[PDB]
């Protein structure tokens, strides 16, 4: 019927194209953890290097879409770069026909109805990847968006993407349920913890890539290895 | 209970209860239907339930889902009727093999005897049954007309009802004498469709009323003088030669027809004669034809009457003559069975009557009106099986002028209604019998007057007659054939394909 | 083929989350309901309920991504009158639009028809008016509409509770009434997004409006 | 090849169009089939001029048969306009032809679907008849027929065909009305004639006209008995 | 056949009749101007289809009026504005990259060239001339009855209205006709202007009560007749 083939209507009415979109982003293997606490916005991502001969600095899922807005991607590489080409293009081209810097929500928008064009035409296959944007907005305070290959975005208080999603999603919730608005500290502190939890890896200063947004500074930051040792070590004594 | 929402006088039934109950009496698609149930006394209730529930108050025809709910069971009470027995008496030998099984050892319950007493008990509970069934059989016709005939009853619920009434046709029985009125009367009703269940109705109608003709059984060999021989030799023999069509043999004259065997079937006589060969009964032992009216029965008076009368006729015979479809219309068989037993039950009482539309209908040239003028014609001929010598020689007087005029204006529209009237005609008849037919379409059938393809037309109107006398013409196809033979070489392609076709 | 994509698009429709439309004489009410999957999910960050025009709003059962096209179309369609006309567009105008871009996708191929259905609201003239639009193209107008799941349910619980009379007011309440029928679990100001048509012109209820109108029931 | 076969029983099952080239007329008659008991026949036509000096009687597909005789008409204009001249019969022939060689898309039912015998007279006063085919191929005839009963029709004009049948305007009528009345039975009720004459407008006969040779041909006919 | 369309062209003049139904007690009656949308001054049209199927259908035949009317500044003749509708009709059956038009439509019009017509399209693309032709639900019963009841040449607009009347109580499933189910228009001459005018609902429900007391008046004839012939 060709149903499973292309991104037309099944007799359930579900595309079946976009499922299999969702299920390349587990494909690549690693996670990605996003938290927004009161005065800030925290990314953290696995990142594996093979082979010893690849460069490390090369190897990354955190890009800088603009001065404050900064994103992971979680999927498959070459189709993650496609995406951050795509959103970098977009922030440009708002900022000079409006004159003022895209909204995270705004940009989330855009790459979604990019993404709801594959999902209706044949032609094209869905990107199978997953983007989560965070910035500082001037009016609303730390944001944190996550965009889906189905086309849907929503904005999140704290939300995760990879093959632990799932496990990654019901820690935050707890987290999220009790508790109180996180300082800086706290927020890092968290997406550490759930990405340690759901992999079980103790991670090394090495293994974790972290990037963080901040009220008083909005421009996007990726911490060191240092910086992220400093919270690794804050966290092992606790 | 389900029949109770359904009904008209009860107030505040609501829509949602009313379509609730119309899908519990429609059933499953596998299942009971419960407006479909065997029973008499289910059918009585639930047939006149669902054609008085137009005036209930709580039916939107309006609302689509409502409409084909009607539609629906109606359609399956016609795909899933069968018909409900009337009579369930057990033959004798029956009972016999029935009082051993009782009185059988092994796998054996002590058991009395039946009583005699016992035994007249359920011969009488059954009896009791038969004609409670019969009650209930007249009364559901009798509520299904009272229903028709309400006097605001949506138009969809009458069309239910004469289908509903159209299904109680028996076979065992003559219709109730007010539903006979209502189909002759309905034969011209002003919906085509109504019209159409009337034709089909009334057909059948004269099936119950017509008489059974007498028998005589024969010797093959003794009218033949022939020895009939003992090996199983098929096809033309000296036994089976009176049957053949020979211009001598016709009887043209009143005395020979009384005379000649008139065997009618074309198998009889090609393989074997049967052990009992039945050739019909001599003209005064068959039932008499030309009956007065006062001796004729009720149902067939209600007939005749409408029949008779020339108002009706005039409006049945411009109902018939209404084209339907441009260009799907045809013979319609049907209007044939019509036709042949009016013509057979009363013996050309209507012909008078019928005789002003026919020559009206043959002189117009419109497909409808050839069509209609067909169909009579066909039932005429066969109707006239059992008519007397006098009577089917006035029939051919005016029939001769009448099919020489229809065949000199067969046109491409027309031309196959005409060959369907000629081999309907000609169908399980003594070819001798229609000898003036045969003699009218071969007499020139390429006269070339009209023109060509109207000569092909000709051409095959005979051919469908030929074909239908299989064996029992050897005369006539000679005589085709010498007439061909010098038109060979001498005519245009239409007529070549037919010329090889016959 | 495209009448069965079509069928297939009315599926994806029904399965999407239960909407409200009642049309009452003073205004339109549209309900929708927004049950976020998880404690995560920031409630106000997206709207179902849309404003079109200052007059006009509309909301949706079906997939998400498909209705934001058919709300830039309409937003579109609304301004290009307006550039003409120097008017704002009216409501009947407006559906019959947006009714046209649905049918171009079903008729073009190598497309997928849309798999979202639109209740559409707006006020002209003094009057009310409310509009329901399919995958196929179709549009119909409706005193009162349910769509999404048990959307035949809804529409059978609106014909009792609906009089010819209603006040804006009450037709809010049989609304939030209706979606209570098919919500799963308790409903509070966060779960339902309400928007109001009026002379004033489509708003959406702010949380504090709709926690007010969910006391009172 | 399976598209150009349909369009052949198209124009098989179409009413029968017969024309006769004669020295100064050249006639065109096509058979006029019954329609409906309440419409109006002022619609069905199926004798068209496509120009003052070219006729055309068509049997195919109706629909198909308005777009060719659209084209043809533009085009007869558009060359007057071009050469300042009447376009030739077997120029505008062989523009339709054309024309049913590709619908002007790929596939898409490409043969139109009509057969056309295509009457006139050439600028230098030649009388012309040529036949169109659902192929594309075109010849001149100087006497055809298409649509029902075509091959019993040409048989009946060959032998018929002569000298002395062509010698004068109205035993060309009568040639044109005697293979027309063999396909189809009738008096005038069932036939439509036009007669193009020389360096004058098409003319339709009108039903009298039409009865009158008719009526001539039947006297001959008893005559000749 | 979503709605019963029946037209009778009468020597005064022309009438397109059609079903209004309501499928639903919620569905509002915005579109209860249903058929009879008036093309131009002096042509009207009835689609046997969905609202939104019309809308389109009919904004086209609109604009080919209106493009005439810029050339030539006279009314586009009515058989012109149906043979340019179908020749679209027939392109998209035509060519292999489209779809059939699935609306038929009714024509009423008036021209100078050949007075008050009635026309049929069919999804086809193929145009007729009718005296008189329904499409719709139920069209069958009701050509057929058109044929038995018309009188070609004699028909007057009353008697079309009245056997309108008659063929629409018999093929419309409305079980009792009401001046809400049916609406009726007629195109008339009047001075040197032709006049579209939808029948009120007064109007209409006094045609609907004088067909309902003749139908009475036939009834006791009839309950007489059986009583003399007793
Ligand atoms: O002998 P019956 O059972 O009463 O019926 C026979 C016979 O029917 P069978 O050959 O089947 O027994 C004929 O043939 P059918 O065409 O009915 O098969 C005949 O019909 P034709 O008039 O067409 O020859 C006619 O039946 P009917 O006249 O009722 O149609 C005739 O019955 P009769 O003995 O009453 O003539």
């Amino acid at each position: 019927g060709f149903d499973r083939h292309i991104t037309i209507f099944s007799p359930e009415g579900r595309l079946y194209q976009v499922e299999y979109a969702f299920k390349a982003i587990n494909q690549g293997g690693l996670t990605s953890v996003a938290v927004r606490g009161k005065d800030c916005a925290v990314i953290v991502t696995q990142k594996k290097v093979p082979d010893k001969l690849l460069d490390s600095s090369t190897v990354t899922h955190l890009f800088k879409i603009t001065e404050n807005i900064g994103c992971v991607m979680t999927g498959m590489t070459a189709d993650s770069r496609s995406q951050v080409q795509r959103a970098r293009y977009e922030a440009a081209n708002w900022k000079y026909k409006y004159g003022y810097e895209i909204p995270v929500d705004m940009l989330c928008k855009r790459i979604a109805d990019i993404s709801q064009v594959y999902t209706q035409n044949a032609e094209m296959r869905p990107l199978g990847c997953c983007m989560i944007l965070i910035g500082i907005d001037e009016e609303q305070g730390p944001q944190v968006y996550k965009c889906d290959p189905a086309g849907y975005y929503c904005g999140f208080k704290a939300t995760a993407a990879g093959v632990k999603q799932t496990e990654s999603t019901s820690f935050l919730e707890k987290k999220v349920k009790k508790k109180f608005d996180w300082t800086f500290e706290q927020t890092v502190e968290t997406a550490i913890t759930c990405l340690s939890t759901v992999l079980s890896i103790d991670f090394k200063p090495s293994e974790i890539e972290v990037g963080v947004v901040t009220v008083e500074n909005p421009k996007f930051r990726i911490l060191t290895e240092a910086e992220i040792d400093a919270h690794l070590v804050a966290l092992a004594e606790r | 209970l389900v029949l109770e929402f359904l009904r008209p006088d009860r107030q505040g039934v609501t829509q949602q209860q009313f379509k609730g109950a119309l899908y519990c009496l429609l059933g499953n698609h596998s299942g009971v239907c419960l407006a479909n149930l065997h029973d008499w006394d289910c059918i009585v209730q639930t047939w006149p339930a669902i054609v008085s529930s137009g005036l209930s108050q709580a039916m939107s025809l309006e609302k689509p889902s409502i409409v084909r709910l009607f539609d629906d069971l109606a359609e399956k009470i016609h795909r899933q009727y069968e018909t409900i027995g009337l009579d369930f008496t057990i033959p004798k030998s029956c009972v016999e093999i029935a009082e051993l099984l009782q009185q059988s050892k092994n796998p054996s319950i002590n058991q009395i005897l039946l009583s005699p007493e016992k035994i007249k008990e359920g011969i009488k509970r059954q009896q009791e049954k038969n004609a409670d069934a019969l009650r209930n059989y007249e009364n559901l016709v009798d509520t299904l007309l009272d229903g028709v005939e309400q006097r605001n009853l949506p138009w969809k619920f009458e069309h239910i009802g004469i289908g509903l009434l159209s299904l109680l046709l028996r076979d065992d029985r003559v219709l109730p004498l007010r539903a006979i009125r209502f189909f002759v009367e309905n034969l011209n009703h002003d919906a085509i469709v109504v019209r159409k269940m009337a034709i089909s109705a009334v057909a059948g109608i004269l099936k119950q009323l017509k008489r059974t003709h007498k028998k005589l059984t024969i010797n093959p060999c003794e009218i033949s003088g022939c020895p009939k021989p003992t090996q199983l030799i098929a096809g033309d023999r000296p036994d089976n030669h009176w049957l053949h069509y020979d211009s001598k043999t016709i009887p043209r004259t009143k005395k020979e027809w009384e005379s000649s065997c008139f065997v009618e079937k074309t198998h009889w006589g090609y393989y074997t004669w049967p052990k009992n060969m039945v050739v019909y009964a001599g003209v005064e032992e068959q039932p008499k034809l030309g009956r007065s009216r006062e001796d004729m029965t009720e149902a067939e008076q209600i007939i005749f009457d409408h029949f008779s009368d020339p108002k009706f006729v005039e409006q049945l015979i411009t109902f018939l003559s209404l084209e339907d479809r441009k260009g799907k219309d045809k013979f319609n068989p049907r209007r044939f069975c019509l036709f042949k037993g009016i013509f057979r039950n009363f013996d050309d009482a209507f012909l008078p009557v019928l005789k002003p539309h026919l020559e009206h209908l043959v002189a117009d040239s419109h497909e409808s009106t050839q069509r209609c003028v067909a169909e009579i014609i066909a039932g005429l001929i066969r109707g006239s099986k059992h008519w007397t010598f006098e009577k089917v020689e006035k029939l051919w007087e005016l029939l001769c002028p009448l099919l020489r005029t229809a065949l000199s204006n067969i046109t491409v529209e027309t031309y196959n209604d005409w060959g369907a009237c000629i081999a309907t005609s000609c169908e399980s008849r003594d070819p001798r019998k229609l000898h003036w037919l045969f003699e009218l379409l071969l007499e020139s059938p390429l006269s070339g007057e009209g023109g060509s393809f109207v000569d092909a037309c000709r051409l095959y109107v005979l051919q469908g007659g030929l074909a239908q006398q299989e064996w029992r013409v050897p005369e006539l196809l000679h005589r085709l054939l010498k007439y061909l033979e010098p038109k060979l070489t001498q005519v245009y392609k239409n007529v070549r394909e037919r010329i090889g076709s016959v | 083929g495209k009448l069965v994509q079509i069928e297939y698009a009315l599926a994806a429709v029904a399965g999407g989350a239960p909407s409200v439309g009642i049309k009452a004489a003073n205004g339109v009410v549209l309900a929708t309901e927004k049950k976020q999957k998880s404690i995560l999910y920031d409630e106000r960050s997206v709207h179902k309920v849309e404003p079109i025009t200052k007059h006009i709003g509309l909301v949706y059962s079906g997939m998400g991504p498909d209705y934001r096209v058919l709300v830039h179309r309409a937003r579109k369609l609304a301004q290009q009158y307006y550039l003409v006309y120097q008017e704002p567009i009216p409501t009947a105008q407006l559906v019959q639009r947006v009714a046209s871009v649905m049918q171009e996708y079903t008729q073009s191929g190598g497309v997928r028809p849309f798999g979202v259905s639109l209740l559409i609201c707006g006020w002209n003239e003094g009057r009310p008016y409310l509009f329901q639009s399919d995958p196929s193209g179709a549009y119909f107008a409706w005193k009162a509409t349910a769509m999404g799941k048990n959307y035949v349910n809804g529409k059978t619980f609106l014909e009792k509770r609906y009089n010819e009379d209603l006040e804006l007011e009450d037709a809010i309440h049989t609304a939030i009434l209706t979606l209570k029928e098919s919500f799963e679990g308790q409903m509070t100001e966060d779960n339902i997004e309400v928007g109001i048509c009026n002379e004033a012109g489509f708003r959406r209820l702010t949380p504090t409006e709709v926690k007010d109108y969910l006391a009172a029931i | 090849l399976f598209q150009v076969e349909y369009a052949q029983e198209a124009v098989k099952k179409g009413s029968t169009a017969v024309g006769v080239r004669g020295r100064d007329i050249v006639v065109l008659g096509v058979e006029k089939k019954s329609v409906a008991k309440l419409q109006d026949e002022r619609t069905v036509r199926k004798i068209c001029a496509l120009d003052d000096n070219v006729c055309m009687a068509f049997a195919g597909l109706t629909a198909d048969a308005r777009i060719v005789i659209n084209r043809a008409r533009v085009e007869c204009q558009s060359h007057r306009l071009t050469v300042e001249d009447p376009v030739t019969v077997e120029y505008i022939t062989r523009y339709i032809a054309s024309l049913k060689q590709r619908y002007t898309q790929s596939n898409g039912r490409r043969p139109f679907g009509i057969s056309a015998l295509i009457v006139g007279f050439d600028f230098d006063g030649t009388p012309r008849l040529y036949q169109t085919d659902p192929s594309g191929t075109y010849h001149a005839w100087k006497a055809n027929a298409i649509g029902r009963g075509a091959k019993s029709v040409r048989e009946f004009l060959e032998k018929n065909y002569t000298d002395e049948a062509i010698e004068t305007d109205d035993l060309t009528i009568k040639l044109v009305i005697k293979a027309l009345l063999e396909v189809v039975q009738s008096g005038g009720k069932n036939i439509e004639l036009a007669v193009m004459r020389r360096d004058q407008s098409l003319k339709i006969l009108n039903p009298e006209e039409i009865e009158k040779y008719v009526a001539e041909i039947e006297k001959e006919k008893e005559e000749n008995e | 056949h979503a709605g019963t369309c029946l037209g009778i062209l009468a020597n005064d003049g022309v009438l397109l009749a059609a079903e209004r139904r309501n499928i639903h007690k919620l569905l509002d009656e915005v579109f209860f101007s249903e058929k009879i949308y008036k093309l131009n001054e002096d042509m009207a049209c009835s689609v046997a289809g969905i609202t939104s199927d019309a809308n389109v259908l009919t904004n086209e035949l609109r604009l080919i009026a209106q493009r005439y009317l810029l050339q030539y500044q006279e009314p586009i003749p009515c058989e012109q504005l149906v043979t340019a509708l179908c020749d679209i009709k027939q392109a998209y059956t035509q060519f292999g990259g489209k779809r059939p038009f699935g609306v038929s439509l009714l024509y009423i019009g008036w021209d100078k060239h050949y007075g008050f017509q009635l026309y049929q399209s069919d999804p086809s693309g193929n145009y007729g001339g009718w005296k008189a032709t329904c499409i719709g639900n139920n069209s069958a019963a009701a050509v057929s009855m058109l044929k038995q009841d018309y009188k070609e040449g004699e028909m007057t607009l009353k008697s079309a209205l009245a056997l309108a009347i008659k063929v629409l109580n018999k093929t419309m499933d409305v079980s009792k006709l009401s001046a809400e189910k049916v609406e009726i228009a007629t195109l008339t001459r009047e001075n040197g202007k032709t006049v579209i005018r939808v029948l009120k609902q007064k109007e209409v429900e006094q045609l609907i009560k004088k067909h309902e007391e003749e139908e009475a008046k036939a009834e006791r004839e009839k309950k007489e007749k059986e009583q003399k012939e007793k």
